[PDB]
């Protein structure tokens, strides 16, 4: 019953049935009196599970290329930051097998082929797991909630079977979700200050905390 | 309380709402019986007021049409950088300005119009361009066209963004009307969101982009070899090599010594001496100060976290004993009427774009700006008629206001209730300084005139004659000249060079500006300026203050804002209506503009643009001869209107020869107004039914009745020949003379 | 049923009945069933051409590659020089077709009145649907004649599908003229060397 | 197309198209024969 | 930088209008000015754990009017003295 | 002079036009029949009937002094 930065506003429609309720919403984002095409109560959830779910593998993909870096595990010639890794050209670019402009048109083929399957599953549950899709289109039938699905594929442990312990691990989920999209705000603004990669942004405030803060490097 | 209202689909996206045209009146929704059916058509296209008596669906068609505005003004900006793009000789004019005159439009060789594909320089053939978007560009920063394709194509994304959010905000989720009607969060975000961070953000981009290209072509760097725009970003000493106050990297500005960013912060004043036009040190000190303001400013009223300010409770509180029960229920004015928020908006745009021409002939914000005189008497121009036409417009929907939205039962004793209860007062006031100021001003002209015409040049109103010095415009030039050694100490120069505190700069061998001096003339010009903006405010007042009723007709709000008249009752109650007023005002307005930019091209062109020689010899236009014949109607009509008419019309055979026909063609269009403006209905339909009758006779009779105009539109289309012919007459008189001299 | 956007509710006027309906009208333009079975016998048309097009660009520049023909490029095989004038080729070509496409216009409009000969009338085309019209000289084969339904629109579907597949191909053999100045076949086997940088952004 | 074709075949849209092939007409006689003063035929 | 005189004022002036915010001396979320400048209590809606009724708004008004003063001060204080 | 001479043909013909009208619709139209019965020169007949502004024959000999003002000029 943990309940921080909260309105009666806010509360009016936060009524603990969400994973990460805990009422903070000063702004009435959420508000289903004018809810419209993104601004809404059955989007904007799912809109936090999207990019929570994309920043976890954000976060923790745009350090572990410096990590396993520096304790030998991988070469070095891929082991750099993520801003010079061919996603800024300008601040550099690395030679994979394509450039990443072709690369771009092979992402937005296969995520074409990956969030329109998720896009409509949003707009109608279920109606996606009826056209023939290469044999496996009986698992990719999803739940009513499309922000978890849990087939086959997308529960291929089961972890979490029941249904006291698939909701507390969702506040899990939300939390550790809402934690990586400050981490990638954190990585984008440090990569910018300091022009460094996050894992040397936190090796050289581990050695001198009071001289490689935020106030000291500009 | 302040939170998003939308419902979802409220209309759905369908064409066959397109295929029926009057659907959105009743009386149109019919079809069409007669002619007029057609001309109401169009009348009633955009008046959303008149389709429906809901005020929400009305604020979502508000919105959407905002929307497809944007659209289009995305559009033509979209347009504009890719004629820079691919049809200009942007590279060229960039690489010397001085001798290359701007060009972006060419023209087909289809009928002999490849004539007006001109020598402007730089091996390019086109139509020499007028609207300033080189100097923008260089003041922009931008070194190569394919910077102009890009922004091109982004601009045809937001304008493709516009027409979604257009389609979006009326067809799958439209606002309702308390989101509209949430003004305070509307203030709060356009002052610190549209301009605080627009200001900021153009600060940013005048700080890293537009400064060190600019500095590096005022070193004669070649445009070629000058480093892109993202190099000063990424390699920050090339930032620094130009600016030392960069090697600190922004911390200076967390521990307030902002005083170390005075390499490129500063507050000089004045014009480059490279280029004429002012420093981006100080346009960018100038954005980043109204974006610290803007900002400030963005965060006074109260829409729901608690702070800020119930603008209905700073209205009620401002209550006085000469009015009593004054500002209240402006708040219920303002959120629930369109009209009103038109007219202050309106107003306060049209009188901004007038500021916004004064402020820019005078300290010139782009460089090269102002030795191509094309660009600043064109600049000038356009706005001081955009802005004469929106202040018009302006009183036209204060008009529409008082006849369709004032509600006079929740306006009693308030500013407009008793504003409405002297306007006789008002109005008789405003007329006795109208006449006054119009024998003050113009009989002067006359006495000048006779005077100069009996012989008598010591009798007039002269230099040299009997002086009428403006003391108080040449006391405040002194004072705007000798403030930085006193009451403006910081300041390296002076605001404009137009003040007195020398620095006659000389770019390319042109006058880019000098001390403008006050003369009799000036004073006798500005009280015929005073004159026409308070006639042209006696029309557009009266038609505002007597929408309601008047003394002739007591239940004129019954008969509407279209109206033509009562009849020919009470003597004739011929152009009663508030409409007619804003009909007669645009004809102050023409009036009132065109001397305006009558007495700024003569006023320019003969005291400030021309050419230096050797030794500082200033050499101008039409040297001299603002002092002495701009004082006689006969000097306005001989040393302005015939000397400098003799580029306009011997332009035949060249490239400035489309200005000669469209200078014709304008003479056209405003003869072709006096036919609609000086006839009548009745007339005409007559004369149509003598053609109905010979086209009856041979079978060839239109079910749609052809119907003369109505006496609402016959005036609506003689005054829009009238500002169509006119304005475009002494569009192609200027852009005509002052290329060919410039 | 096949649909091309498989959340999506399929639109009323593809009910499935026309071969190679996969339920694909965005913007809506085959709404009007008058207007849908012109639509119809324009694609019919483009399919067919196009594949008659891609036969003439993709099959011998595949055999100019591999030395089998001396034909010249597709983009400039107008461009060569010939016995007739390619000035005076197109009013032979339009007068032919005057005859090929104009009484193929009396179909689509009267639906059998053409299928008969009028030189000799004993000749007539054993066709009963608008757009497929049989007989010896278009069907020698008889396959197009069958007396099951399913079997017929299935292979109708097969004559569909191989032309849209091939109006993206004659479109792309254009765009790929215009952008890279080289023959679609040599576009092939420089994006079959290096797949990953040869393509539209190699500029 | 029972209410987009009759959008298209309004009075300003017919005549925007009318006067766009009419002046495209005219444009293109006057590329190929300009200067036409006199008719030779 | 620390025993500076900018970071004295910043302090200074940040702290003393959070004081005001806090302790009832300034304008809140939670209580309005009106034409008077009198002090009336109103409920906002927002919900802290402070007693008096000092908000998450207030941190960001208080803070912001320790800093539009501040910075006057500071640079006020720097061209004069 | 040949395009002159038809401007001044112009000029006859449309004075002409303004004022043959002005007579022949002297005593009534399909606007308004009783235009005999309003006297010569009255100012109009009202805003109904779509707007009956310059209906009388003195309104057209008075937008012909214009045409032939032109015409002469
Ligand atoms: C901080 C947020 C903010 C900002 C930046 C603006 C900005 C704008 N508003 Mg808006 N508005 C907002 C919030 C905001 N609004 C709020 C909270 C209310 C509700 C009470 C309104 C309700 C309102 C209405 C009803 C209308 C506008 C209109 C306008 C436009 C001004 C007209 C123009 O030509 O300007 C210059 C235009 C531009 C510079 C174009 C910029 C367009 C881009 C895509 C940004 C706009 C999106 C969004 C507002 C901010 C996204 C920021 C993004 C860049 C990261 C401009 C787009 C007017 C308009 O034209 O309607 C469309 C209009 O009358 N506003
Ligand atoms: C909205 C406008 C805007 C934006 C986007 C930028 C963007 C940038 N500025 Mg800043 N800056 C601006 C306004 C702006 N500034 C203004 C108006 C000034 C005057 C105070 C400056 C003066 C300035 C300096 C002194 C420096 C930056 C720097 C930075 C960079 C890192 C900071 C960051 O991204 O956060 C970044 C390229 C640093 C940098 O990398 O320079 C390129 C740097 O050292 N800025
Ligand atoms: C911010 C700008 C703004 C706003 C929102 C509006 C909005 C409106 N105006 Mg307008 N108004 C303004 C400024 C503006 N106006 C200005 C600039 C003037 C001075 C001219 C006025 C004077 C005014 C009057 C006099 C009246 C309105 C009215 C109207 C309403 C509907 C008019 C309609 O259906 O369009 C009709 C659109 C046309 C007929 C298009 C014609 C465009 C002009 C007149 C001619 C073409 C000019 C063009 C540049 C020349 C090209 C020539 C070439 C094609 C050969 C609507 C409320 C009317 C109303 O009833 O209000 C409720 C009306 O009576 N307006
Ligand atoms: C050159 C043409 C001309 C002239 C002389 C006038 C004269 C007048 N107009 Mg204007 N106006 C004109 C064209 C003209 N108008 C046209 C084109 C329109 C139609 C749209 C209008 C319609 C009109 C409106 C709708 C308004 C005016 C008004 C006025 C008065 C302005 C006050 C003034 O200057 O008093 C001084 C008088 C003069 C300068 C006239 C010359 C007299 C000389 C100097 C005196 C010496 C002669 C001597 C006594 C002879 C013996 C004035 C009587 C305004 C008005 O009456 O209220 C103020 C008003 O509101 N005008
Ligand atoms: C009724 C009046 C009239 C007449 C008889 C003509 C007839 C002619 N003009 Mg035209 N012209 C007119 C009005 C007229 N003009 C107007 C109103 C314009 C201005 C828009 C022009 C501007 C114009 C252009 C720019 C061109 C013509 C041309 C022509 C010729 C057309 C040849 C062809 O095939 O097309 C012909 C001699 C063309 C020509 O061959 O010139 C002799 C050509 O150059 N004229
Ligand atoms: C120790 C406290 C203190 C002191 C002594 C100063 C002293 C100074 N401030 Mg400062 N200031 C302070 C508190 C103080 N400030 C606080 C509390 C605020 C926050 C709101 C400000 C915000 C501020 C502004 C916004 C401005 C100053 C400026 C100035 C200068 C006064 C210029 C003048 O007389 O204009 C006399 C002005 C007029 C007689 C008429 C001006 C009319 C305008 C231009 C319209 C001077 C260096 C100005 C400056 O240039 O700074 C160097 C300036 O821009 N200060
Ligand atoms: C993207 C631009 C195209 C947007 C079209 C949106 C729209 O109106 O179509 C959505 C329309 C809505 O369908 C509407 O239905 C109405 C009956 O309820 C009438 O039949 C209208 O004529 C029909 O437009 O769907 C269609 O059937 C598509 C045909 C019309 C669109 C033609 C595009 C040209
Ligand atoms: C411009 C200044 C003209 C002075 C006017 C001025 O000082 O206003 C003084 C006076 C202010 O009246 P109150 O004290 O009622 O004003 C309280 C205000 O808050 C208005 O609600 O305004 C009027 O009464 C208008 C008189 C205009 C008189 C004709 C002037 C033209
Ligand atoms: C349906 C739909 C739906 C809704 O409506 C919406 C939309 C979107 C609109 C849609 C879609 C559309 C599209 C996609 C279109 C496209 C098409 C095409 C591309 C065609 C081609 C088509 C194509 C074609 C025919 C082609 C043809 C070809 C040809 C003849 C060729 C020829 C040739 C050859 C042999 C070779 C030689 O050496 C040369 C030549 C002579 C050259
Ligand atoms: C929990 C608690 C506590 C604590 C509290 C505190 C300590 C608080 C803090 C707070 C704070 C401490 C805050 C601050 C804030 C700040 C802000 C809010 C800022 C803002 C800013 C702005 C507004 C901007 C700026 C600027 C200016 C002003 C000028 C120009 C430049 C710039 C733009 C930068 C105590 C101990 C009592 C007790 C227990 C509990
Ligand atoms: C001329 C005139 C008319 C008559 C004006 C008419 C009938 C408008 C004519 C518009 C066009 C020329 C006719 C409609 C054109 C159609 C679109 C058909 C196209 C034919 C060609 C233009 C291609 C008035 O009704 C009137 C009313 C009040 C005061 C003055 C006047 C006035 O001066
Ligand atoms: S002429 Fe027309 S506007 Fe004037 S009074 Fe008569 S009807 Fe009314």
């Amino acid at each position: 019953r943990s309940l921080i930065f909260a309105s009666k506003q806010s509360l009016s429609y936060l009524d603990g049935t969400l994973p990460g309720d805990y009422g903070f919403d000063p702004l009435g984002l959420m508000d289903p009196e004018g809810a419209g095409g993104f601004i809404d109560p059955q989007w904007l959830p799912y809109a936090e599970i999207i990019n929570g779910r994309f920043a976890m593998l954000g976060a923790a993909g745009a350090i572990a290329p410096e990590v396993l870096g520096r304790i030998g595990l991988i070469p070095q010639e891929t082991a750099i930051p993520w801003f010079q890794s061919g996603v800024i050209p300008p601040v550099g670019n690395y030679s994979y097998w394509a450039d990443p402009y072709t690369l771009f048109v092979l992402e937005m083929a296969l995520m074409g082929f990956a969030e329109h399957r998720r896009a409509q599953d949003y707009y109608k549950p279920g109606s996606m797991g009826k056209q023939y899709f290469l044999g496996l289109e009986k698992f990719l039938g999803g739940s009513g909630n499309p922000a978890y699905p849990g087939g086959p594929i997308f529960n291929f442990l089961g972890f979490g079977k029941n249904e006291k312990e698939l909701q507390e691990l969702k506040v899990k989920e939300v939390k550790n979700g809402r934690l990586a999209m400050m981490a990638v705000l954190g990585y984008f603004t440090q990569a910018i200050f300091t022009g460094v990669g996050p894992f040397q942004n936190l090796l050289d405030h581990l050695a001198d905390p009071v001289h490689n803060n935020v106030l000291t490097n500009l | 309380e302040v939170k998003i209202m939308v419902e979802k689909d409220p209309v759905k996206t369908s064409f066959e709402k397109w295929a029926k045209p009057g659907h959105f009146s009743r009386t149109l929704a019919k079809g069409p019986n007669t002619t007029t059916w057609i001309w109401n058509l169009h009348a009633d296209a955009h008046d959303f007021d008149s389709h429906t008596n809901d005020l929400e669906e009305i604020s979502r068609k508000v919105f959407s049409a905002h929307f497809g505005q944007l659209a289009v003004i995305f559009i033509w900006l979209s347009g504009m950088y890719f004629h820079g793009a691919r049809f200009s000789n942007y590279e060229a004019w960039l690489s010397d300005p001085t001798h290359i005159k701007p060009s972006a439009q060419v023209v087909w060789p289809i009928v002999g119009q490849k004539i007006l594909n001109g020598d402007v320089g730089g091996g390019f053939q086109g139509i020499q361009i007028t609207s300033g978007f080189f100097q923008l560009w260089r003041a922009s920063g931008i070194t190569s066209e394919l910077q102009l394709y890009t922004t091109a194509i982004g601009g045809l994304i937001f304008a493709a963004l516009m027409l979604f959010a257009g389609w979006f905000h009326y067809h799958k989720a439209a606002p309702k009307l308390a989101w509209f009607q949430n003004v305070e969060s509307m203030l709060n975000h356009h002052l610190a969101g549209l301009l605080g961070l627009g200001s900021l953000a153009w600060a940013g981009h005048q700080v890293h982009v537009s400064l060190p290209i600019n500095r590096l072509l005022d070193a004669g760097v070649d445009p070629k070899e000058i480093p892109l725009p993202h190099e000063f970003i990424l390699n920050r000493d090339l930032l620094a090599q130009l600016y030392p106050s960069f090697s600190k990297g922004l911390t200076p500005f967390f521990t307030l010594n902002w005083s170390e960013y005075s390499d490129f912060l500063t507050f000089r004043g004045g014009l480059n001496p490279v280029t004429g036009g002012l420093w981006l040190t100080d346009t960018a000190h100038h954005h980043l100060a109204i974006a610290v303001l803007f900002l400030v400013a963005g965060h006074m009223y109260r829409t729901n976290f608690g702070i800020g300010h119930s603008m209905k409770e700073i209205l009620e509180a401002h209550k006085g004993p000469f009015t009593g029960e004054g500002h209240k229920g402006l708040y219920e004015i303002l959120t629930t009427s369109w009209h009103a928020q038109l007219a202050i908006n309106l107003a306060m745009l049209g009188s901004l774009t007038i500021i916004v021409a004064h402020h820019m002939y005078a300290m010139p914000p782009y460089p090269y700006l102002a030795t191509d005189y094309a660009t600043q008497l064109s600049l000038f121009t356009h706005h001081m008629w955009i802005g004469g036409f929106l202040v018009v417009g302006a009183a036209a929907h204060a008009a529409i206001f008082m006849v369709r939205d004032y509600d006079p039962t929740t306006q009693y004793n308030n500013l407009l209730d008793r504003v409405l209860r002297h306007r006789d007062a008002i109005i008789s006031h405003l007329n006795w300084v109208c006449i006054f100021l119009g024998f003050h001003s113009f009989g002067l002209y006359i006495h000048n005139d006779t005077m100069s015409a009996l012989g008598r040049p010591q009798d007039m109103f002269s230099d040299t004659a009997i002086q009428l010095q403006p003391v108080f415009a040449q006391w405040i030039q002194n004072t705007h000249a000798l403030a930085p050694s006193l009451t403006a100490p910081n300041a390296t120069a002076s605001t404009s060079l137009t003040w007195g505190g020398g620095d006659l700069v000389a770019v390319g061998g042109k006058v880019a500006l000098l001390p403008i001096p006050l003369g009799t003339a000036d004073f006798l010009v500005h009280h015929i300026h005073a004159f026409t903006i308070h006639v042209t405010v006696l029309i557009l007042l009266k038609g505002v203050l007597f929408a309601r009723s008047s003394r002739l007709i007591p239940d004129k709000a019954n008969l509407g804002f279209r109206f033509p008249c009562d009849g020919p009752g009470r003597g004739g109650t011929c152009q009663v209506s508030a409409w007619d007023h804003v009909f007669l005002g645009l004809f102050w307005m023409y009036n009132a503009i065109s001397v305006v930019i009558f007495h700024f091209s003569w006023k320019m062109q003969s005291d400030v643009w021309g050419s230096i020689s050797d030794q500082g010899v200033v050499t101008h236009i039409t040297g001299g001869n603002f002092a002495q014949s701009s004082i006689t109607i006969n000097g306005w009509l001989r040393d302005f209107l015939w000397a400098q008419a003799s580029q306009v019309i011997q332009s035949y055979g060249s490239s400035l020869s489309a200005y000669g026909l469209l200078f014709l063609g304008a003479h056209f269009v405003w003869a072709f107004s006096l036919m609609f403006l000086f006839s009548g209905r009745g007339y005409w339909q007559e004369l149509i039914e003598s053609i109905v009758w010979a086209h009856n006779k041979l079978k060839v009779a239109p079910a749609i009745q052809p119907r003369a105009l109505s006496i609402v539109q016959g005036r609506a289309v003689g005054v829009a020949h009238y500002l169509l012919g006119g304005i475009a007459t002494t569009w192609a008189f200027f852009l005509a003379r002052i290329i060919s001299v410039g | 049923r096949p649909l091309w956007f498989p959340g999506s509710q399929p639109p009323e006027w593809l009910d499935g009945s026309l071969p190679g309906d996969f339920g694909f009208d965005p913007l809506g333009l085959g709404s009007d069933p008058e207007l849908l079975k012109w639509f119809v016998q324009a694609e019919l048309v483009h399919c067919r051409w196009a594949m008659l097009g891609a036969a003439g660009i993709f099959i011998p520049e595949a055999l100019t590659k591999a030395g089998i023909l001396n034909t010249p490029s597709w983009t400039v095989a107008g461009d060569q020089q010939y016995f007739t004038d390619a000035t005076t080729l197109f009013v032979i070509e339009i007068i032919l077709f005057a005859w090929a496409e104009g009484r193929r216009w009396a179909d689509i409009i009267n639906p059998g009145c053409v299928n008969v000969d009028p030189v000799f009338p004993n000749n007539k085309l054993t066709g009963t649907d608008v757009g497929y019209p049989g007989g010896l000289w278009f069907d020698p084969l008889g396959w197009g004649q069958t007396g099951d339904a399913a079997k017929l629109k299935d292979l109708r579907t097969r004559e569909i599908k191989n032309g849209r597949l091939a109006m993206l191909a004659v479109l792309g053999a254009v765009v790929q003229a215009n952008y890279t100045h080289t023959g679609p076949i040599d576009n092939l086997l420089a994006h079959l060397a290096d797949p990953g940088h040869n393509t539209i952004f190699a500029l | 197309m029972q209410d987009v074709k009759t959008y298209l075949s309004t009075a300003p849209v017919l005549a925007t198209l009318w006067f766009g092939f009419l002046a495209g007409l005219l444009i293109e006689i006057n590329r190929f024969f300009p200067d036409a003063l006199v008719l030779p035929l | 930088y620390i025993g500076s005189s900018t970071n004295l004022i910043m302090v200074a002036s940040t702290t003393l209008m959070l004081f005001a915010g806090r302790f009832g001396l300034a304008p809140s979320a939670n209580r309005k000015s009106t034409a008077g400048l009198k002090l009336v209590d109103r409920d906002s809606g927002l919900q802290t754990g402070d007693p008096a009724g000092f908000t998450a708004t207030d941190t960001l008004a208080c803070g912001a009017m320790g800093h539009v003063i501040g910075v006057g001060i500071v640079l006020g204080l720097k061209a004069t003295a | 002079d040949f395009l002159v001479h038809h401007a001044i043909a112009l000029g006859l013909h449309t004075t002409t036009l303004i004022l043959v009208k002005g007579a022949l619709d002297a005593r009534g139209s399909k606007l308004m029949p009783d235009k005999k019965e309003f006297g010569y020169s009255f100012p109009c007949d009202g805003p109904g009937r779509g707007g009956t502004c310059d209906i009388s024959a003195w309104d057209a000999f008075y937008l012909a002094v214009f045409w032939m003002l032109n015409t002469i000029g």
